[PDB]
């Protein structure tokens, strides 16, 4: 990946997370579980929807196009017509295949970027209150209940609230 | 086109 | 206590190609290429096509006897010829500007077949019973249903001069023919004149025809020829024929209507009781996809034709359930 | 004590579209699509166009009386016809290879109208006073200014044979006509011959014409026709006319100069005292932008025509003053 | 943003910074103020200038192109000519619109990347001498005068010069 | 103790252009544009081309005496004309549908020159010794090797009627001519008839020719003309000639074979003992690159022609040895 | 660079590293030296190979295409043929040049991304056991022999193995 | 084309 | 096409 998250420092994907493209997995005393991030997922959905719809939109509706006939003394006009049809066909095949390839690369890079940015968001919310244990995971230096986890997910993590306890455990 | 891949998406 | 950041994964086996890497398994994707058709000839926006069946444009317009006679008035969305088209020009000769005529018919949406020059009472003092074995119907000798072979009656061929005024309010396609006998003997036996001529004129059309007598190789056991000519008579305009021999006079002309989105195709499929917005010679396409690799020849509102075998766009993520 | 990293923001309301997101407000942008014109016909690189005004190419070249006579020598950058072109071929007939002639004139930069066959003293023993009401000028009956209707004089039409040697050093466009009377009576009354013929030859041109007599529908109250022919006489080459009837002899020919970047357009705008490097039928374009959505027909050095309504490229940042 | 800086962890833009695309805002005892970074701005200007000029350059000057006429017996040639004009028109419209979209996306991503890299430059110059207080801001653990700020901006920040004081305040 | 992360650098001076920055020095690159050719005419897939040398298609097919006679049977991959082509139509006249004929020859892979109408014993009661100074060979007066000038013998020109049945199993190109004398005196002196006519017919071809007598400007010191006609005789079909004057009868016809990938080019290069899969008028291209800026005219399997001066794709890194 | 590594915080390239696109340079008591990273280099080689080959693949083999002739009364057909040839030529020149430019930009960005990700891999393997001394270099707080360096390179760096010593030296 | 968006740009 | 830029590449 261009951003090194997908198939990078986050090696694999989660089949357990069925309700979104990007999200979280938590484990505390109350238990463990998955939870998709709706904001980033919705944004990505919107963007990619716009991408597909624009690709479709740019290709106009092919109206009626049929062949024509020429007598034995019109070989030049025949070959000219054929050259036109063939040239247009070549160009359009080319454009379609190329566009698909490019947008595919860009799409995968886009998802990679989203995951990376999500990880960085969480990493910036937490600080010395947690440590990076790799594989896109954080280990808290304090007890983090479901409410705390929720605060992490919806972007309202109270750092000074656990700063003292985390400071004590970090030593 | 719409991508209804999740139930809570808004379409 | 831990929290982790991750991404979606499923059991999808969809694959897409990128510039850096071919064949990537992804969680969600979208096919943009239409490869499916029903293998049927259908209606185009509610309008049934004009099937010529056993005949082609030439045979249909001239009025080839072997063709099953169509209804007096017809309307269509597109015209269908078959590769099995055997019945066309039955009497050997050249169809002048036939391709241009086809191109004209390509934008025609309907026709009305009417009598422009009524048989009994149009060409007095002339025979109208001439037939041939080249245009054989049910074993016997016949002739075109829209044309009429004018021959000498009682030893004479008086200089005929007839006309028609178009009050149909539309373009009237008029077709006629010029006969070229293999020898002068037959020329005298049929038209009683060696210096015969035909004259066809309108407000914008003007042509004179002179019989060319020469022995020619047998085509459908006929050493003589018959050139076919046509013209489009404008609304309110008059067409005049003047001949003293060798004229294959018109009998049935066509009142034509102009339309959009029509065309002529060669197809093998048969007509079914279905409707579509896109039609190919291989079958109908019911799709909203931008591309199709089925056939370059399309009628209606269709996807763009491309040679591509696969056009799949990734929407989801790289699928890694590992 | 703090330090912050940030980016530019302003009050810009410019919007651009991207693949992921339409309608993005940005700080700086650049319009690549030209949508503005002045609605005027201007000079192209200092050269004024050739306006035919009330007439078309046919009427201008033939010398239609209703047209305001142009100066003997003219030079232009492009030719302008009006949709209000009523005056063209005034006497009914066919203009042979007229489209090809237009295409030839499309690369012509200037003409010199000169007398190739001087009226009094070119066609001795023949009448040169023939006029018609179909080519009516100021109520009275007239004829083409560049052509001459040769008629029988004193009961006879001697076989005339005249020639011209091109020493203009350039291509000389020569135009002439062939008359086709509605009846043989008029044929004898005008040219005194029933087996008349016309012969026009050069080093590379060669054609013979035979009058076709037949009654035709009235066009501009004329049952007879008049076919118009033309040819380009090479520098140093000779053109020869030989006729014993039905010849509408040339009187004024055209010394043509070849140029580049010219063309023929149909326009409604009028000529003003301005100059441009790009001209459309709707008006002139003064721009350096690569694209334009004004008109597909362009003359000079213009942007590429596209159907797009908007082509705006973002240069600055996503504008977020929030 | 693909790099998550613009409209990301740096939420908004600065109307107060009028002399550049990217730059700084400082506040010390001597006062506060904005200051655009001329290096990165100039580089971005050069790149984007090159982009626009290349887009314009690739489209050659459309010389004279006018219609042609055909008689009643040349309908095929007429429709062929029309098919040529229409096909070329379709292709060029397509190319123009698509190119504009692509380069627009790439441009916004480019600016995002520039801002991100600037932030990382500053973050790498400073170390434990300052803390990340979010929103793309740094809070010094020492007194940083206009000269110090300038050293930060033109890339000559003397870390050991303030390392002791910052070490004392950080405790 | 330290460890560092870095990237490759070398002494490469290759430069590539990007959208943001032109002229970037990179470590590794790949050229996609072919600009090199050998300046030679070579074999195309083992098959040598058909060089006409001093003559063009017209001169070769008609049988111009000045041309070095080719072998009876020839096979090629493409046809080469030279800009120095002086020898073509040696007797002034028009070559009817010559461009179409060239286009037909463009898909021809081989020919067999054979006697369709043997000289001594084909046209009895007629002279076959007619020559001219316009077709001068080695100072003396001569004529086309494939055609035959039939003239009056012993004061008479009997109506001749000969035929040929194609049993070659392939298309047979047949060429002939029609003479148009400058005056009626020469007409009588050569063909003894003032109402002469020529008739050429097959199963699908049908044309009649009438001599047009008129004085014409001197071309190669000849005031008379000679129109050239041709047709493709289908396998198993018969061609019939019937004339009582002015017929330049065929003597040698061509058995043609159809092929693919052939074409006609104008070249200055000479034939060498080499082989290629791609040939241009400037020389041969031995390459696997997708693009070439050498010449738009290509034969065989070649790169796409583009106007580009440089198409270099970077594979390696930005080269910074600093 | 879009990722700020190449010609960024890693200013220059290594002529001393001849066996790969990306790699390492080490210096310990046993000595110093270069060592290319074969994994990332091989991946990049594969990707770019695929890029070049696809660009070449999309351009089909130009078969025989020669000019045609027209008489003096076929100027329209001649100009039409010419318009076809010219239009196709314009479009293909355009496509080729544009595609080359785009893929070039993308290629340089790709290399930049690879170097950046490699650096981040090493930075994530090491932690407080080493410090970032800039220019893409790390200085160990412990003695790192050739075996240790190798463990860093092939991704098996034993952090707790040197954590104590590094903790002592870091103080 | 030049983008004179700031006064000290070099054009 | 192959890019044999290093000896141990796999081609
Ligand atoms: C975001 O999450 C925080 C944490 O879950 C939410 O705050 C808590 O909000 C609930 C309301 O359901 C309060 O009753 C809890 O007491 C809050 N916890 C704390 C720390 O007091 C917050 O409501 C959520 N919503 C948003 C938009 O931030
Ligand atoms: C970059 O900024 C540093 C800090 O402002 C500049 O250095 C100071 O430079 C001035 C010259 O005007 C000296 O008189 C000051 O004493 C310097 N401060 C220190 C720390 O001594 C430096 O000149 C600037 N220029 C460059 C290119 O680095
Ligand atoms: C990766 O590198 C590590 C470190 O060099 C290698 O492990 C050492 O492996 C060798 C085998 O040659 C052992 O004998 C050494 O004792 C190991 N060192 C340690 C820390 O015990 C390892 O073999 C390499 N291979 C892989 C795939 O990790
Ligand atoms: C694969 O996943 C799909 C959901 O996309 C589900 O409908 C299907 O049952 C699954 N099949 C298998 C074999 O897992
Ligand atoms: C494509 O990837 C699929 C999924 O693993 C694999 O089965 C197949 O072998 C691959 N095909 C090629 C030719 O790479
Ligand atoms: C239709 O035509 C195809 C040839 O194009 C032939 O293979 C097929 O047998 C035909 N099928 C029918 C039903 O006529
Ligand atoms: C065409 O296919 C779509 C997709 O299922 C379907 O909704 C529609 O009914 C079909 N139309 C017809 C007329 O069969
Ligand atoms: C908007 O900003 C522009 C500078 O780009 C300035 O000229 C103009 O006065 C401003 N208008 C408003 C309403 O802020
Ligand atoms: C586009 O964005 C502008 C700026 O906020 C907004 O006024 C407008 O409603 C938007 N239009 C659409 C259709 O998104
Ligand atoms: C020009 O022509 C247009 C039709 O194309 C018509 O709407 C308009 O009235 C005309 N204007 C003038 C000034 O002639
Ligand atoms: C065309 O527009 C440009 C932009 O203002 C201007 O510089 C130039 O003077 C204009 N040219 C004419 C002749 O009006
Ligand atoms: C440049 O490097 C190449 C290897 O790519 C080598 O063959 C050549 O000798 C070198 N030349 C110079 C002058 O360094
Ligand atoms: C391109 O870069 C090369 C390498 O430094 C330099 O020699 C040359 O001057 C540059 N050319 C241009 C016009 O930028
Ligand atoms: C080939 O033709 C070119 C003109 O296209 C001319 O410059 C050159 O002299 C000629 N060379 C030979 C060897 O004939
Ligand atoms: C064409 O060039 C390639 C590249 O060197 C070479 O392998 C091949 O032998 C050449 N072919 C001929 C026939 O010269
Ligand atoms: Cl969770
Ligand atoms: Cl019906
Ligand atoms: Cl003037
Ligand atoms: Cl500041
Ligand atoms: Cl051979
Ligand atoms: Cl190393």
């Amino acid at each position: 990946g261009l951003f090194g998250a997908i198939a990078g420092f986050i090696e694999g994907g989660w089949t357990g997370m069925i309700d979104g493209w990007y999200g979280y997995h938590h484990q505390n005393e109350q238990g463990s579980g998955y939870a998709a991030d709706q904001k980033s997922t919705q944004n990505a959905i919107n963007g990619i929807t716009n991408k597909v719809n624009t690709v479709i939109e740019k290709m106009n509706i092919q109206f009626t196009a049929v062949g024509k006939e020429f007598n034995k003394l019109e070989k030049r006009m025949e070959n000219l017509n054929k050259k036109v049809d063939d040239g247009f066909l070549d160009i359009w095949t080319y454009n379609a295949e190329l566009l698909v390839l490019l947008e595919n690369e860009r799409t995968l890079d886009f998802h990679d970027s989203n995951v990376k940015n999500l990880y960085e968001k969480v990493k910036s919310q937490l600080k010395n209150n947690a440590k990076e244990i790799g594989n896109g995971c954080f280990e808290f230096y304090h007890k983090c209940d479901n409410e705390c986890m929720e605060s992490v997910r919806n972007g309202t993590y109270d750092y000074p609230k656990y700063s003292e306890e985390s400071k004590l455990n970090r030593e | 086109x719409a991508l209804e891949y999740f139930e809570w998406l808004s379409x | 206590d831990t929290i982790c950041i991750g991404y979606h994964a499923n059991n999808s086996t969809d694959t897409v190609d990128t510039v850096l890497e071919k064949n990537v398994t992804v969680t969600h994707s979208v096919n943009l290429l239409e490869d499916s058709h029903n293998g049927k000839l259908c209606r185009l926006k509610g309008i049934a096509p004009l099937q010529l069946g056993k005949c082609n444009i030439a045979g249909w317009l001239l009025g080839n006897p072997e063709c099953d006679p169509l209804l007096p008035v017809r309307s269509w969305s597109y015209i269908v010829e078959t590769p099995n088209s055997e019945n066309g020009i039955c009497y050997p000769g050249d169809f002048i500007d036939y391709e241009e005529l086809r191109e004209q018919l390509s934008s025609v949406s309907s026709f009305e077949r009417f009598e422009i020059f009524p048989k009994e009472s149009s060409w007095p003092n002339h025979n109208t019973n001439g037939v041939t074995a080249a245009c054989s119907h049910e074993g016997k000798s016949s002739f075109y249903r829209n044309l009429l072979w004018l021959t000498e009656k009682e030893g004479s061929y008086p200089k005929l001069k007839n006309s028609y005024v178009n009050k149909k309010g539309k373009e009237v396609l008029v077709l006629w023919g010029i006969h070229h006998p293999p020898n002068s003997k037959e020329q005298q036996n049929l038209y009683q004149n060696e210096n015969a001529y035909v004259s066809v004129v309108t407000s914008n059309y003007n042509r004179r025809f002179t019989p060319e007598i020469a022995e020619r190789p047998k085509v459908r056991d006929q050493a003589g020829r018959m050139n076919y000519y046509w013209t489009l008579l404008k609304p309110g305009d008059t067409i005049i024929f003047e001949a003293n021999g060798n004229l294959i006079a018109p009998m049935y002309a066509f009142a034509l209507s102009r339309g959009f989105g029509s065309g002529i195709i060669t197809s093998n499929a048969s007509m079914h009781e279905c409707n579509t917005k896109c039609q190919t010679p291989l079958g109908a396409i019911n799709s909203s996809l931008p591309y199709q690799n089925i056939h370059p020849v399309t009628i209606g509102e269709c996807p763009k034709y491309v040679r591509s075998a696969k056009l799949r766009m990734v929407t989801g993520l790289r699928n890694i359930p590992s």
